[PDB]
């Protein structure tokens, strides 16, 4: 069972982590049954 | 989800992924209509010592 447990904060931090409090609400319980040991995330690159 | 109380109209709002709302006790105190979205208080029926 996948789990996404999802929060928007409106920041304005510059750099680092903010401090503060905010929990984060379940969004999409996902059926899959497979295995999974290892991720990666996906970025955008910019062309000129 | 049976049982036996009064209910009323309820000012708590719930999250979208949340059906029913469990007490100290865990019986449901407050849920979700499963037709229209509204949410309703559960207050026990009377108790008494005769
Ligand atoms: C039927 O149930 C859905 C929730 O699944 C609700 O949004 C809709 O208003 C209901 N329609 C009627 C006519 O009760």
């Amino acid at each position: 069972y996948f789990k996404i447990y999802s929060k928007h904060t409106p920041i304005n931090l510059v750099r680092d982590l903010p401090q503060g409090f905010s929990a984060l609400e379940p969004l999409v319980d996902l059926p899959i049954g497979i295995n999974i040991t290892r991720f990666q995330t996906l970025l955008a690159l910019h062309r000129s | 989800l049976t049982g036996t109380g009064v209910l009323t109209e309820s000012n708590k709002k719930f999250l979208p992924f949340q059906q029913f709302g469990r007490d100290i006790a865990d019986t449901t105190d407050a849920v979700r209509d499963p037709q229209t979205l509204e949410i309703l208080d559960i207050t026990p029926c009377s108790f008494g010592g005769v």
